[PDB]
């Protein structure tokens, strides 16, 4: 799924 | 520019890119891999305020891994990618695709299909089929789906299987085991046993390879996203104030292990 990204 | 009008606003700045990528394995009966190739694309679904210069940055040569060859987007600035390795660009609102590309160096092989056999005389074969999961146990595999080809002369099969269901399927000449999720650096089995009808001494079976369909929630080229730098020099959002997200989405294509 979607990850926030850094 | 072409591919972007000029009075864009958004009062959420958010961009999504997908990663997107096909595994493709060839596997022969002793282990050894025959043939493997990743091909991927990476989307990008941004709402960006104006005309926002961007800057895509990968793993490319921890963990950094190997493109054989890509083509991009017409928006990406092709001479920084040709002496620096940096993929610029302005990017048209809403979807495209940034990127394809292909790999086929230390490709993750998501699963590890080791097959077995025991011909009981004419009457019968007693089959078991294993799948591991060789990723990191956090991650869960969906959509698996175990393919296992049956001689023509099949009069029935019946299975065991603790998890997931399994059908034999007579028009097709395979049972289908499915199996909805699976978590990495596990082990399922299923066993069979398919009755035989008799048969023409002469011709014989080609056993067709174990093939296999999933979906993985990683690159299974090993690529990762680094950052996405937006930078609009004329608006006052910055970097930080983009909302960014990734996701990988990696299916498997031809995906055989031969027996």
């Amino acid at each position: 799924g979607y990850m926030m990204m850094s | 520019i072409g591919w972007r009008r000029e009075g864009i606003k958004y009062r959420r700045n958010e961009l999504f890119l997908d990663v997107l990528e096909s595994v493709n394995l060839l596997m022969s009966p002793q282990g050894q891999v025959l043939s493997a190739h990743v091909s991927g694309r990476v989307v990008m679904k941004s709402y960006l305020s104006g005309m926002p210069e961007c800057k895509f940055g990968m793993n490319d040569k921890k963990q950094s891994i190997a493109i054989d060859d890509c083509t991009f987007h017409q928006c990406v600035r092709l001479s920084k990618f040709d002496s620096e390795r940096s993929i610029s660009f302005i990017p048209p609102d809403g979807e495209f695709e940034l990127m394809r590309y292909r790999t086929t160096k230390d490709i993750i092989l998501p699963f590890r299909v080791i097959p077995l056999v025991r011909e009981v005389g004419r009457t019968k074969l007693e089959v078991k089929v294993v799948i591991k999961s060789n990723f990191k146990p956090s991650l869960l595999a969906q959509k698996i789906e175990v393919r296992i080809p049956t001689p023509l002369n099949t009069s029935g099969v019946q299975v065991i299987c603790m998890k997931g269901k399994a059908k034999y399927k007579a028009s097709e000449n395979a049972i289908v085991w499915k199996i909805k999720r699976m978590a990495g650096m596990k082990e399922s089995q299923i066993s069979a046993e398919i009755e035989l009808l008799p048969t023409n001494d002469k011709k014989k079976w080609a056993r067709p390879p174990i093939s296999m369909n999933f979906e993985v929630p990683f690159a299974p080229s090993g690529l990762k996203v680094r950052y996405l730098k937006v930078f609009e020099p004329k608006l006052n959002y910055s970097d930080h104030d983009v909302i960014k997200w990734v996701r990988y989405i990696g299916r498997s294509g031809i995906y055989e292990t031969r027996c």
